[PDB]
């Protein structure tokens, strides 16, 4: 997790065999890539969606 | 806030406004349906407040503002075990009835301890609030906004002859000019991380505003994030 987050793009944790696992907060969803955090809920925490 | 720039409309969809004995008299955050997160030095008494979510002109209709009374008030168990420190300066709202999340009344997010304090040590957040806009001056009308940066603990250490806690940060600016005020108290600091803030911080105390040599000092949320997520869950 030591450069750049793991490359997650919320929550790291250092696993075993040098490998990472990432995680999300309440309302994301860990993506298929297994790095970025989709939206799991109509109005997910932190997000500006007026635009 | 100081030195600030208007927001625009749903750009801080988590932030709310006290009214009370005193209208507009300080901020929050929206921690879910439920429960709003503030300073505990706004919320003293246990007279009654409302919160008003979804809103922008705090003197005008937007018909996005969502109004509702507090049921319960949960300060947080150690502050004023000493007096007048503002230390713990965080507090807990119970609504009456869920607000309707959407894009103008949404949540903040709140990573753990840990992430929480990752997040602020990247080192620049935001402030926001219908605080004063100057120092001993009116309050806003449209909900202000603005960048601070982190200072480190030595600098903040020596520019007041208060105490500054573990439990507590500084943000501003060397130069003074820009700074969160009175009225602004319990609205959030957030860190914006890949286009999803998260709450690293509340607005707690400061000696006057935006003074040169002076910052603002914050309640470091990553200390209180269990305290948060325990008396908040839904069910
Ligand atoms: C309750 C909340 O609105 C204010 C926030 C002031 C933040 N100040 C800065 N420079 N960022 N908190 C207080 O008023 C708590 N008391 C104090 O800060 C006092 N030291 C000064 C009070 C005053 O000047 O009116
Ligand atoms: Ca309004």
């Amino acid at each position: 997790c030591n450069i750049k987050n793991g490359r997650c793009e919320q929550f790291c944790k250092n696993s075993a065999d040098n490998k990472v696992v990432c995680s999300c907060t309440e309302g994301y969803r860990l993506a298929e890539n297994q790095k970025s955090c989709e939206p799991a809920v109509p109005f997910p925490c932190g997000r500006v969606s007026v635009s | 806030v100081v030195g600030g720039e208007d927001a625009k409309p749903g750009q801080f969809p988590w932030q709310v406004v006290l009214n009370g004995k005193v209208d507009a008299f300080c901020g929050g955050s929206i921690v879910n349906e439920k429960w709003i997160v503030t300073a505990a030095h706004c919320v003293e008494t246990g007279v009654k407040i409302t919160v008003v979510a979804g809103e922008h002109n705090i003197e005008e209709t937007e018909h996005t503002e969502q109004k509702r009374n507090v049921i319960r008030i949960i300060p947080h168990h150690n502050y004023n075990a000493a007096i007048n420190t503002y230390n713990h300066d965080i507090a807990l709202l119970e609504l009456d009835e869920p607000l309707v999340l959407n894009s103008y009344v949404t949540p903040i997010c709140i990573a753990d301890k840990e992430y929480t304090n990752i997040f602020l040590k990247f080192g620049s957040g935001y402030v926001s609030g219908w605080g004063r806009v100057f120092h001993k001056g009116r309050s806003a009308l449209v909900l202000q906004y603005l960048r601070v940066p982190l200072v480190d603990r030595a600098t903040c250490l020596r520019s007041t002859k208060f105490t500054i806690y573990n439990n507590m940060f500084c943000a501003g600016f060397h130069e003074g000019g820009r700074d969160s005020c009175q009225g602004d108290s319990g609205g959030p600091h957030v860190t914006e991380v890949e286009g999803t803030s998260f709450l690293t911080g509340i607005i707690s105390w400061g000696e006057e505003c935006a003074m040169k040599g002076k910052y603002g000092i914050y309640t470091k949320v990553s200390r209180y994030v269990n305290w948060i997520k325990e008396k908040t869950k839904l069910t």
